[PDB]
RNA sequence: CCCUGGUGGUUAAAGAAAAGAGGAAACACCUGUUAUCAUUCCGAACACAGAAGUUAAGCUCUUAUUCGCUGAUGGUACUGCGAGUUCGCGGGAGAGUAGGUUAUUGCCAGGG
């Protein structure tokens, strides 16, 4: 009851935090911004001029058929990099979404990284 | 029995500069204040002493949110 | 291998389907169980004497097997003499594996080498589940020995429990076999 | 007497005191009412000669409530000097009343001892009264 | 029957200035709620207010006829000036004539009691009793004489003797309005 | 964790002198003496005199000697006047 | 499209409490601490590794509005001005009363 309640709110309060030291993201530099699920990862790039979610990826999609390890998200990175190229965006501002950047998204950004991504 | 008292500072002339819906152009000062009496909306930004003043050329404009008023330029 | 507690072997086959019947709950893990076990010491008179609030912090890491943490002062008083942010208490939590264990050694070990022990007072719940009892010679373990004790200290003990109200966790610990005096 | 027993501040400034009364106007406590017709303060000490007065003409009959508290401090200077130094130090205490305060309240005895003790009472306060039966019970 | 009927007509005045020139003109403005309807805005006159109900409580019920309509109200409100017995404002909440309702309504307590006469403990227990009736016919207040009642006597709620169409509504009917110990 | 600051945790079979159950239980506490365990496994043995269900409490419990029967006592010897 | 989840926009609480309903997917509970990682002790949180079990709680929806929040129409206080004087013109609360209220909506992903 109360400490799931609490949780829950001690992480809201640091995704709020998060998001106006990290300020909007524009067309020219969007925001991307994840979610760890307990059996998935979810990433979106948001224009907040619009409120448009202008890419995605996820573990769930079937075709991908990654996993939700080190090496899956470093895949999924790769494709999402190869994914944001042919619309032409390459500057990024990491918004880490009430988590604490390390293992999973340590290994996911890194992996935007190597390819030719400003985060 | 003299008055043990009678001390007073001088008046700081705090308060709002630029009313909402006036123009101003980069950097104006708009509000003097101690504390966040009114706090920061977009394209505006906050001096070490809580100073609120203008980012870009525009409009000032007040809004409030759950009772607390914002600034901005828009 | 996952090495396994006997404490948590019997409750995972037994105490959830007595449970289960006793209190005809829809769903399994209703049933309730243990989520810590604080053991809490307050040696107010380490504002005088570092050696008493070492020579606990010791016993406690003999008695359960991690080490403590030594509490401050919450609020400056004088009534104690109290300036805020001294050493005053200190505490160990014991969690899964460890705290079934520790609650196994209590209730078959300790618990019989009290003076008089005839029993807990069953009685000593907080209205929500929670159990907090003291015992006041730490001797009664027999995991720290005698000549070492540079004075004679007794220790409060809190169990937490998941459950709702204080008959479904007098009910758990008796399944357990805790003695209480009734 | 009846005073304050703390204040955050000794002494405070003279208000003008006006308008009617729109709180504190109506019976509430007891049956019959001693209403004030001016605007003015009422010290505490005339406040307890007329609750003598009222208790004293009331053989036991009933009970009064005084709904008035001073809690306002008098100053006045030192006899014989100037203008000078400044807000010379309390005196006595003086509670506020306005035109339509219900001032005084009385239970249990019959209408006309109670109009009776009220005069006696009102014969003893610096402002106009008026005695006030309930108005919509009897 | 008269007496418990009003003659209204509306205003439209609608200002501080105006109610206080309507109320030189010897009336008294008032409005009327409730059944969801809008509210009319009418006034009274107070001679005839004063004349009929000088006795009015939070329970008494009325009729308000502006010549075309009928309407049954409480006196929800009146704003009275104490100093110059000054009416000025009325507000009448309007209920169905012919639905059941609840209201608490007090009593009266007259007669000397044998056991208070010999050595009783007056304690009244209960100052209002909850009554059930049309709207019309609500009791304005429910008398009880005491004379009867001797040494370590209370009075059941039932033995209240009660006007024609009031009923009781309290859940405890045993419970003691006034006990003599 | 860190791991240096806690005291070596060890498999321990307590066994009792009076009803010779034996426990299975962590303790810090090395014991000179191995005992094998029903498991086959290899455990510090520690004798201890007293335990759970030679409780003093659950099973034999407090014998009232001379409180009620003060009556019978002093009648046996002391009412033949 | 609808459901679910994520993320915003518009501010009146979009607040808590209790009762009931579900859980395909999704979410969460949950499982182990062994690897990197974390606590002034504790795998609780954080972190990593996963699919044995469940709506129990969180979550969504439905309830008497139970608490809170919001709240008219009139009237009053107060007030600018006035050769009408407790009056003439204009502005108009707070409290209370009748009520009301358990949000709405943009685009991304999964499958209906």
């Amino acid at each position: 009851m109360k400490k799931i309640k609490e949780a829950e709110q001690r992480k809201l309060r640091r995704k709020k935090r998060i998001k106006d030291k990290i300020g909007r993201g524009v067309a020219s530099r969007p925001r991307i911004t994840v979610f760890k699920s307990n059996r998935y990862f979810y990433a979106q790039v948001i224009d907040d001029s619009k409120g448009h979610t202008i890419a995605s990826i996820s573990t769930i999609e079937k075709s991908l058929n990654l996993g939700k390890n080190i090496d899956d998200v470093k895949k999924l990175g790769e494709v999402l990099a190869k994914r944001l190229k042919e619309k032409n965006i390459n500057n990024l501002i990491f918004d880490r979404n009430g988590y604490k950047y390390h293992g999973l998204i340590a290994s996911f950004a890194t992996s935007l990284r190597e390819f030719g991504i400003n985060i | 029995g003299s008055s043990k008292n009678g001390r007073d500072s001088i008046s700081k002339r705090l308060g709002v500069k630029r009313s909402g819906g006036q123009f101003v152009k980069a950097g104006e000062i708009i509000v003097r204040q101690r504390g966040t009496k009114f706090h920061k909306g977009k394209n505006v930004g906050l001096g070490r002493d809580y100073t609120i003043f203008a980012l870009s050329s525009g409009k000032v404009e007040f809004k409030t949110l759950k009772g607390r008023k914002y600034v901005s330029i828009v | 291998m996952n090495y396994v507690p006997e404490l948590k072997k019997y409750y995972k086959d037994s105490v959830i389907k007595e449970l289960v019947k006793e209190f005809e709950y829809k769903s399994i893990m209703q049933v309730p169980k243990l989520e810590k076990i604080v053991i809490s010491v307050g040696v107010g008179e380490a504002v005088r004497n570092k050696k008493l609030l070492d020579s606990a912090v010791l016993e406690l890491a003999q008695i359960t097997g991690q080490k403590a943490v030594k509490t401050k002062a919450k609020k400056a008083i004088a009534g104690f003499k109290i300036r805020q942010g001294q050493e005053i208490g200190a505490k160990v939590t014991l969690r899964g594996n460890a705290m079934y264990e520790f609650l196994y050694k209590l209730i078959h070990l300790a618990l019989p080498r009290v003076k008089d022990f005839r029993g807990i007072n069953g009685d000593a719940f907080d209205g929500n589940g929670n159990y907090s009892f003291g015992i006041t010679e730490q001797i009664i373990f027999s995991e720290i020995d005698y000549d070492k004790i540079e004075r004679i200290s007794g220790l409060n003990i809190t169990i937490v429990t998941t459950a709702s109200n204080d008959k479904e966790s007098k009910a758990l610990l008796l399944k357990f076999g805790m003695p209480f005096s009734n | 007497m009846l005073s304050p027993k703390k204040v955050k501040y000794r002494k405070k400034q003279r208000g003008r005191l006006s308008g009617e009364a729109q709180k504190g106007n109506k019976i509430s406590f007891g049956e019959y009412g001693l209403v004030s017709l001016e605007t003015n303060f009422i010290t505490a000490r005339q406040i307890e000669a007329a609750r003598i007065a009222m208790t004293r003409k009331i053989k036991r009959g009933g009970r009064v409530w005084i709904r008035i508290f001073p809690d306002i401090p008098y100053t006045k200077k030192p006899a014989e000097t100037r203008m000078g130094k400044g807000k010379g130090g309390v005196d006595h205490w003086n509670a506020p009343v306005k035109l339509g305060t219900v001032m005084f309240e009385m239970s249990g005895v019959v209408e006309e001892l109670a109009q009776e003790a009220m005069s006696l009472a009102s014969s003893k306060l610096p402002v106009k009264t008026m005695f006030v039966v309930r108005r919509d019970l009897r | 029957e008269n007496s418990r009927v009003l003659s209204c007509q509306y205003r439209s005045s609608f200002g501080s200035s105006n109610a206080r020139r309507i109320r030189a003109k010897s009336e008294i403005p008032a409005v009327v709620y409730g059944q969801g309807k809008d509210v009319s805005h009418l006034r009274i006159k107070s001679s005839e207010f004063n004349k009929k109900f000088a006795k009015f409580t939070d329970n008494t019920v009325l009729i308000l006829d502006d010549g075309k309509l009928e309407r049954c109200v409480f006196v929800k409100d009146a704003a009275e000036n104490i100093a110059s017995k000054l009416i000025y404002h009325i507000d009448f909440y309007e209920v169905d004539r012919n639905v059941e309702l609840e209201k608490y309504v007090p009593i009266k307590l007259i007669g000397a009691s044998i056991g208070v006469k010999e050595g009783g403990i007056l304690t009244v227990l209960k100052e209002q009793v909850k009554v059930r009736s049309l709207p019309l016919d609500l009791p304005e207040f429910i008398e009880l004489d005491l004379t009867p009642v001797n040494k370590g006597d209370s009075v059941l709620l039932k033995d209240l003797v009660l006007p024609s169409n009031v009923r009781l509504a309290e859940n405890d009917e045993n419970l003691e309005v006034v006990i003599i110990k | 964790m860190r791991k240096d600051i806690h005291p070596k945790n060890n498999l321990v079979v307590f066994k009792d002198g009076s009803n010779g159950a034996m426990f299975l239980t962590k303790s810090t506490l090395n014991s000179k003496e191995t005992i094998k365990y029903i498991d086959g496994k290899e455990y510090p043995l520690v004798t201890v005199e007293i335990t759970s269900k030679s409780h003093p409490f659950y099973t034999g419990q407090q014998k009232f000697v001379d409180a009620a029967g003060r009556i019978d006592k002093f009648n046996k010897r002391y009412k033949k006047s």
